[PDB]
């Protein structure tokens, strides 16, 4: 019984795990197919009524099956997520606690800023039974217990850290034991952690991706009340096409100076709405109507608003929308005027905005050179040239291929974790102490097996 | 081999003299020559000796909105586990005894909504809480 | 075929002034600022297309007061009661233009949504006219480095 | 220009020492050999600080080391200062 539920449970969970992509794939392609047949839509005659014009007359139950469908594939790509993608994440944010913990004592020496909302929800999962629950390193307690059980008191990180003396000593000693059945409702709502549930809920919660597509399940939503929010869904192309991704970089890598860029111009804008205001308002004039005069300049806020639209926007600048100045006392100074705003605002200032999108394009494409060329100039774990290497034929290939592969160490680190303690080799057991101990020297740097052994191998 | 006193570090270590040195390294790799190498770093040694020693002269004499955030975490996640503390589960397990595949699999669906609806909850609230900490 | 074709009508000719770039190599170079990256300019056009249709979704759904293009008062040329026709008036009159949608549409003055609506223009001038062509100036340029 | 500036003062800082000018490969070929010459050997604000302690301290109690240094710098010849050599490369041989 609870056996079959929990199997056909775990089915679901990697079926939905499984097809994740491929759901958030279809999502945008239903979203497009939506907003596609949105584009033939007509408005009739005072209250206004939104009908779906159509000739064929089915593409009405379209739209309507394939809003359903939207939402339903929604709320599927919600479950993907959270089967497959919530567990990295569960057990990077463990690993990053557990080593603070015993590697700073961010809460035993130290203590959180009051500021960081992860440090400040961290302290729930310490207390929990479940620590380590996705992290590998089960003991992070007891190595807390050597390392500070000394100095801050044996007793006192004992209840920090949740770990009960009686269980130990009970355990230790001889003791009672009665089976509990799996079968039983008290026995399986016994079994759960509340306090590490609700410390991965927090974590979920927090957590960016999950916010993003609860979004996107509250605009699929919506788009059953009003079919005009399934245009929200279109702003996700930038994570479903990795190619529009070096496109947008050219703005994002800069977007801090962009909109200080925009600072700046708003703050110049304003000096030559004051200039303006102070001494040139009758050339602000707007209105044809020579009994009614529409006086743009008479106000600060109202002067301030026409030069950032009217003259921002404008391609000659203010003087192509305010009033002629030949013939005046302040013919010159107006001139003056509108020629520096042409050059400061209309040109310098866009030039500055296109200058950040471009240095930004040479930037990346300068950086994917270079990561190209250490790479295939200098061994990513020694470090050694390439040219002591190719001394031999084929030599710096056959070293970053066989003897230093980065693949070679993750399949060794993964190796060494997933066997045994007892049955390590004496290499094994030195390399596993040192990991545990966080020590690289094992990894080589600047020496290799050729280096060490020149004249002997040749 | 020499003393260096923790005044003279921490002086140092202001980031005041952190950003000159920063000026003065750049000044000398983009626009100084080897010649002078030595002598301009010299002067800005001096330099900077000088205002330490007058700064130590002159020495010597979102809490909110982040403890609002983990109270409506705290509080919208035990309205959510309220569900399984009531342990009034048993009537549903009844029927659990007597769930069909459709049923059990609606059940799975229904959780994830739960979830979904605890954090629409979750989301209000911190707007709620921001909107009066700000007022 | 295009050379037989030029018999029936003269004008099929113009079409064999398409081959100066395969006839002229000093023509590459400059025709390569363009074809290097060209997927990312044609995705660029995709984005403008994307961002202008927000736009007019936003425009077609609150600002549509604003929208007439006719002098005759007894005949108003409402260019955003249909969708279609809205989306082909901001790709096509307010792309080209200078300042943005708001060159082309009617002024906002002493209304209840005035500050929305400037907002709107604004952030059309800022995103489509400056960011999007810059993109694509760009795009050029970094294929010339 | 200043994006590229920028960038080749990074590169210089980070390939050769700012003091001696040896490039970082010589010193690594002990691992962090570059790192730890230029955080220990020939740290520039540890010559800093060596010429504040040189200024405060007295001329009588200087040592022999001191007073060379101390009259080299008042007839402001730079010669102390190490171009091209360092300890482990004058005792390349004594050393290993
Ligand atoms: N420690 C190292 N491990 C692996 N490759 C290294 C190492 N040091 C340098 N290299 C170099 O890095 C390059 C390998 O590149 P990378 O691993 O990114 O993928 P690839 O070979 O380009 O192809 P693929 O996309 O199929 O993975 C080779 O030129 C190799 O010589
Ligand atoms: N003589 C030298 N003294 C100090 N650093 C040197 C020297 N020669 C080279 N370096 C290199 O310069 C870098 C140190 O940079 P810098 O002193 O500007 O500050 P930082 O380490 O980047 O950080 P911070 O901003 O905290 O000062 C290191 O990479 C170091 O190896
Ligand atoms: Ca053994
Ligand atoms: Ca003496
Ligand atoms: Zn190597
Ligand atoms: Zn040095």
């Amino acid at each position: 019984f609870w056996k079959k539920i929990i199997a056909y449970q775990q089915k679901l969970l990697n079926y939905f795990a499984r097809n994740f992509y491929n759901m958030r794939m279809l999502a945008l392609f239903v979203a497009f197919a939506i907003n596609f047949i949105l584009l033939f839509y007509k408005v009739s005659t005072i209250a206004v009524h939104y009908v779906l014009e159509e000739s064929s007359g089915y593409m009405e139950p379209t739209l309507r099956i394939l809003a359903i469908l939207h939402t339903v594939i929604s709320f599927f790509c919600i479950i993907g997520y959270y089967c497959l993608k919530v567990p990295l994440v569960i057990f990077k944010r463990e690993k990053e606690v557990a080593r603070k913990l015993e590697f700073d004592g961010l809460y035993i020496t130290e203590q959180p800023s009051e500021d960081d909302i992860k440090g400040q929800w961290d302290r729930l999962v310490i207390n929990t039974q479940s620590f380590p629950n996705n992290y590998w390193d089960k003991f992070v307690k007891r190595k807390v217990m050597d390392k500070y059980g000394e100095f801050y008191g044996r007793d006192r990180i004992s209840e920090l850290l949740g770990m009960d003396k009686a269980a130990l000593d009970f355990s230790d000693a001889r003791e009672k034991k009665k089976p509990k059945k799996d079968s039983s409702l008290s026995a399986v709502l016994n079994s759960i952690d509340v306090k590490y549930q609700m410390w991965k809920l927090g974590v979920v919660f927090t957590d960016n991706s999950f916010l993003y597509l609860a979004w996107y399940m509250t605009m699929s939503v919506l788009g059953h009340y009003n079919n005009f929010f399934f245009a929200a869904h279109l702003l996700d192309i930038a994570m479903g096409f990795k190619t529009l991704r070096t496109i947008l970089s050219s703005v994002t890598h800069n977007g801090k100076q962009l909109v200080l860029t925009v600072g700046l111009l708003a703050v110049v804008v304003y000096l030559y709405t004051v200039v303006a205001f102070n001494f040139f308002r009758k050339f602000y004039n707007k209105s044809e109507d020579g009994d009614t005069p529409d006086m743009k300049c008479d106000d600060m806020l109202t002067c301030y608003m026409f030069h950032m639209y009217v003259g921002v926007r404008a391609g000659g600048g203010i003087g192509d929308e305010i009033e002629d100045p030949a013939g005046d006392e302040y013919e010159i100074y107006r001139i003056i005027f509108d020629i520096t705003f042409f050059f400061f605002v209309i040109v310098i200032l866009l030039a500055i905005i296109q200058g950040l999108i471009i240095d930004a394009f040479g930037e990346l494409r300068d950086q994917q050179e270079q990561v190209k060329e250490d790479m295939e100039t200098k061994c990513f774990i020694c470090g050694i040239g390439n040219d002591y290497f190719d001394t031999v034929p084929h030599g710096f290939e056959t070293h970053t291929l066989q003897e230093h592969n980065l693949a070679n160490y993750l399949f060794f680190l993964m190796y060494l974790i997933n066997k045994d303690e007892t049955e390590h080799t004496g290499q094994e057991s030195y390399v596993w102490k040192m990991y545990q101990e966080r020590c690289w020297e094992f990894f080589p740097a600047g020496d290799c097996f050729r280096k060490q052994y020149e004249d002997q191998l040749n | 081999y020499f003393e260096i006193s923790e005044s003279s570090r921490t002086q140092w270590e202001k980031p005041q003299v952190k950003e000159s040195k920063r000026q003065f390294i750049f000044d000398v790799v983009n626009e100084g020559g080897e010649k002078e190498k030595m002598e301009l770093f010299v002067n800005f040694c001096e330099d900077t000796i000088f205002e330490m020693q007058l700064a130590a002269q002159i020495s010597e004499s979102s809490i909110l909105t982040v403890r609002s955030a983990l109270f409506a975490l705290r509080y919208n996640i035990l309205t959510l586990m309220r569900m399984l503390s009531l342990k009034s589960l048993k009537k549903q397990m009844k029927k659990v005894k007597k769930m069909t595949v459709k049923d059990m699999v609606t059940a799975f669906f229904s959780s994830y909504w739960s979830i979904f609806m605890t954090l629409l909850h979750f989301v209000a609230s911190v707007f709620r809480g921001f909107f009066r900490i700000i007022c």
